[PDB]
RNA sequence: GGACCUGGCGGUGCUUCAUAUCCCUCUAGAGGAGCCUGUUCUGUAAUCGAUAAACCCCGAUCAACCUCACCACCUCUUGCUCAGCCU
RNA sequence: AUGAGGUGGCAAGAAAUGGGCUACAUUUUCUACCCCAGAAAACUACGAUAGCCCUUAUGAAACUUAAGGGUCGAAGGUGGAUUUAGCAGUAAACUGAGAGUAGAGUGCUUAGUUGAACAGGGCCCUGAAGCGCGUACACACCGCCCGUCACCCUCCUCAAGUAUACUUCAAAGG
RNA sequence: AGUAAGGUCAGCUAAAUAAGCUAUCGGGCCCAUACCCCGAAAAUGUUGGUUAUACCCUUCCCGUACUACCA
């Protein structure tokens, strides 16, 4: 569900969403999937569940998301993939023969 | 005659009294810490008499005074 | 760069002027309407030139074809010209 | 083929602008006359040379060019800012001819008729002449030229903290 | 969403005669471009009732102020 909430004199687009497979994380990145395909990419402004904030929530409870992009459209079946982006040491491709 | 190099004159003097009010205060801590190393070379050069002189403390009773303040 | 010369200019001075002239002054007009006509924009596959005074019923005392240089299609090759070209 | 020839064809008008013609009428309109007249006269008036329809003329060819007739009877009711011409047989108004074309202009050239008003007082303006002044202009005042704010390029200075390097010491005393 | 106060031309201000000034458009002025000078366009958010007229009343629309309220 996507609600419409009154905060500051501002209306926020809050997506209702169900954990699935895993858990969300405030920290962890996250991205908006439309049926397969990848509409956005970035992190949450505000992660806030039953009027409580929680850093991390579980599989299987209810949070709502409400995005830094206020272009970003919140259907009813939507999906989001949350990930953990770790930099890793590149190594050449150039190999010389030995 | 003219005054074509009056003029010349006439804005580099207006140009440079602009930029000394604009730079007023970053020139008051300039010129305060280059009178305090100027103080401190003063104060270098009367311990090199006594020094090379074979002394080994300033003179008694004598106190280097600050000549460069208000 | 200094000092001169000439010329131009000056919201530069004096004086004297402008006779259809700068202004006021006399007379009929223009800009207002409709039409004719030219030009500029726009448009079209579809000329050119003039274009402040000193262009704008100007070249044209003049375009239905011809004029015609323009456009489209077709055609010819020592071709009206001891060539030709409004490039 | 940037040459030559043939067939067909476009040259329009949302808009703006210049010049001109005709008018908004009663000093007029129509008729007779060519200056002693009678009518008209505001929603059947004044006023289109436009539109539409027909005919005719020229021409091989005309909704198309021109003329005429018929129908039609609009705007317009005297024109903002500004602006043009003209010193006398002139302006204004009226009339005719001609060039050029097969034909074609409200255009051009030209002949004639009737026939005015102001003309005087000034020096900003437009412009001139004479004697002057000034001038950094000379592609000449649409001239020349001064500063702020930009990329790029070049050099210099200041400067926090720190680091490196160099210099001096005995030219001394016990 | 409610409650309060509200609504003009592109903006704004007066009047309800709908005008004025900017913005816009075109013309004029100049050598030309500005300024400037002239003209034209532009409506009273909407429904009617209501009255000279909408300035009154009402319908609906939008925003303003505040609050309810919502992950
Ligand atoms: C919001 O409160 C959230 C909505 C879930 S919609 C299935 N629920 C719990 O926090
Ligand atoms: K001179
Ligand atoms: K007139
Ligand atoms: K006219
Ligand atoms: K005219
Ligand atoms: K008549
Ligand atoms: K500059
Ligand atoms: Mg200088
Ligand atoms: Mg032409
Ligand atoms: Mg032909
Ligand atoms: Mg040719
Ligand atoms: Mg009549
Ligand atoms: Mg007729
Ligand atoms: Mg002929």
């Amino acid at each position: 569900a996507t609600f419409s909430v009154t905060e500051g004199k501002k209306k926020v687009p809050v997506a209702g969403c169900r954990v699935q497979k895993g858990q969300l994380e405030k920290q962890k990145k996250f991205k908006l999937t439309r049926n397969g395909h990848v509409i956005w990419k970035g992190s949450l402004t505000s992660l806030k569940h039953h009027k409580d904030d929680i850093s991390i929530v579980k599989t299987g409870m209810d949070c709502g998301l409400s995005l830094d992009e206020d272009n970003m459209e919140f259907q009813v079946g939507d999906r989001i993939v949350c990930y953990e982006e770790k930099q890793i040491q590149a190594k050449t491709s150039w190999d010389p023969g030995f | 005659k003219n005054v074509l190099k009056i003029r010349r004159r006439k804005m580099n003097h207006h140009k440079y009294r602009k930029l000394v009010k604009k730079t007023r205060f970053l020139r008051r801590k300039v010129q305060e810490g280059r009178l305090r190393r100027k103080q401190i070379k003063f104060e270098k050069d009367l311990r090199r008499i006594w020094l090379k002189a074979g002394l080994k403390e300033a003179p008694e009773g004598w106190q280097t005074p600050k000549i460069y303040l208000r």
